[PDB]
């Protein structure tokens, strides 16, 4: 995408996501990234909402051919390795951007939680298909970059921001599927979740609405855990 | 156990 | 795909299907027809599901960005012509497999009219974005696929076969979307209607469970445009 | 005005 403008390429991304062509979109916002200029907070949507998109269908597909392979030719190993390896390739694409050199470059708090939390997410995913001599190494990665953008955001930022929100509810997931860690999914949720609750006489009512919501997606998994 | 939701 | 075995292409293909990867599944089905040996049934369902889906997408894109095409720099006329001659390549492949060479090597009429509702389906879609030189012939293309496929229908298939049925569905689409010919659409779907109405006494329960939910289509439309 | 679905 070097040949297209930068505000072309934001602006394309944007009419990708109205189509829901979320590989056109995610073409799109790497393009951006590459440009070497650092994002604003909705071009920093705009990255996660394409790349997640993605990577959710790949991991749906995944589940589905996995499933059948417990189940159960060597057609259904050779198309989940298939898909997995695609999946992986994704994952190296979002973390190469993170580290080339979005991270580095990020010094504000909105930005700096927002990046390293798309880093533990994506080294997620990656754990989520791992089995040989890395997965520890991988699992690892993602409790690293989770840990230092929550330190981040404790200091930084306010219990109700739907960004520190959305890490603690996403590092609770990965205590839980990941880490085999039910007990510390549990506290950093109801925790997570208490601090935002006293936390709210601040908000004006659209950031009311904005923490509320999220906060619910932690009482729904605390609803489903306990 | 949900996680963020991706798209909007 | 020409390293693939043809039953491996056909086992990956209904894989595909059940993880929802539809430009996987047209691939592997591509391979299987690029075998060189015909289709059954079942693997002619497998061909039809996999490109329906993957150009269904492509023109909900085309759509949604030519509405803001007439709604409104270059941007949006664009990605408008980039989805574009995507969608017509994809037409054109289906096309191309449908000419080279499952049409001539069909001699029953229940793959001959599958193939021949097929091409006139790929050239109603490109019509649908047609603008230049061409608009005239395509649409031509269509309809002479169309009639020649309701004429052996008409000659060799009872008039609740589901086929039969599905090509009289879409070819009255033609009528309307297409050829500006609402009268003719009308009255395709009403004949085809009542004529397996009349048929359905010679079916069993699960033939008649599938007559019924295609001349509820009709129905629908019938509904819609009068 | 609907074509016969696509998928299953
Ligand atoms: C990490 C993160 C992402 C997004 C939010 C948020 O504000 N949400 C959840 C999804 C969102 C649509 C995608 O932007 C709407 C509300 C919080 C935390
Ligand atoms: C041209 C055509 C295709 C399919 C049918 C049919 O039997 N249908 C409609 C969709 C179908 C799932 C796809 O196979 C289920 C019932 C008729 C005519
Ligand atoms: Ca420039
Ligand atoms: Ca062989
Ligand atoms: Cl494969
Ligand atoms: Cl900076
Ligand atoms: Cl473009
Ligand atoms: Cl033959």
């Amino acid at each position: 995408m070097g040949s297209m403008e930068r505000a072309s390429l934001i602006q394309k991304a944007k009419l990708a996501e109205q189509a829901e062509r979320y590989e056109d979109m995610a073409a799109f916002m790497k393009g951006a990234v590459e440009k070497g200029e650092e994002l604003s907070c909705e071009e920093r949507n705009l990255l996660s909402v394409a790349y997640k998109n993605v990577v959710g269908g790949q991991r749906a597909a995944w589940r589905v051919l996995s499933s059948i392979e417990q189940k159960s030719g060597p057609e259904v190993r050779e198309y989940r390795e298939k898909v997995e390896t695609e999946l992986q390739g994704v994952c190296d694409t979002v973390l190469g951007l993170l580290d080339s050199h979005l991270i580095k470059e990020a010094g504000d708090a909105e930005s700096r939680v927002f990046y390293l939390k798309m880093k533990g997410d994506y080294y997620r995913y990656l754990a989520e298909v791992a089995t040989g001599d890395d997965k520890k190494r991988i699992i690892d990665s993602a409790r690293s970059a989770y840990q230092e953008a929550m330190d981040i955001s404790k200091k930084e930022m306010p219990p109700t921001n739907p960004i520190r929100l959305g890490l603690a509810l996403n590092f609770s997931v990965f205590h839980y599927e990941i880490a085999n860690s039910p007990e510390e999914a549990i506290s950093l949720a109801k925790t997570t979740f208490d601090e935002a609750m006293a936390d709210l006489h601040t908000l004006s009512e659209d950031s009311y609405k904005d923490s509320t919501l999220i906060m619910q997606l932690l009482r729904d998994n605390l609803t489903l855990w306990t | 156990a949900g996680s963020i939701p991706g798209r909007r």
